[PDB]
């Protein structure tokens, strides 16, 4: 996935 | 090979984006409020400097224009990004996948192809119940090699 932080 | 510290309070690297006047120490993940209180940090706890895609999250805080990733929108296509680890300065160039919402606005740009990449994430509004930063914008930079 792109991701989140 | 470059290693991320086990101690969450120790700096693991430095990220610089001249066009946006960003110069920040990078701390181990996951990117929780405590970690971002220390500085920008890796997205996941299991991140690796040898990964094809390395994700780093940073805060957006209008009270401080040049704080962490508050001014990242100033980095347009082609902007140089420098990721410094103990033994190397890795260079990347910002791609067209910038300032986009995590889902549906943009997706896997080079996560599988076109080489090593850095995914920079502006994070805000952390939700403790879900463990998610509800306000996020992603910026993808590809390695100059």
């Amino acid at each position: 996935l792109p991701e989140t932080g | 090979k470059p290693q991320i510290p086990k101690d969450k309070s120790k700096v693991a690297g430095y990220i610089e984006i001249p066009d946006a006047d960003i110069k920040e120490p990078v701390y181990p993940g996951p990117a929780t409020p405590e970690q971002l209180n220390r500085g920008v940090s890796f997205a996941e706890e299991n991140e690796s400097l040898d990964d094809q895609n390395i994700s780093i999250a940073g805060h957006t805080f209008i009270d401080r224009p040049n704080y962490q990733f508050t001014n990242l929108k100033a980095a347009k296509k082609g902007s140089m990004v420098y990721f410094k680890v103990g033994n190397e300065t890795r260079k990347y160039k910002m791609t067209s996948i910038r300032d986009v919402k995590p889902t549906d606005v943009g997706v896997l740009d080079e996560q599988k192809g076109k080489d090593k990449q850095l995914t920079l994430i502006t994070a805000d509004d952390y939700n403790e119940k879900t463990g998610v930063w509800e306000k996020r914008k992603i910026f993808v930079a590809t390695e100059v090699k």
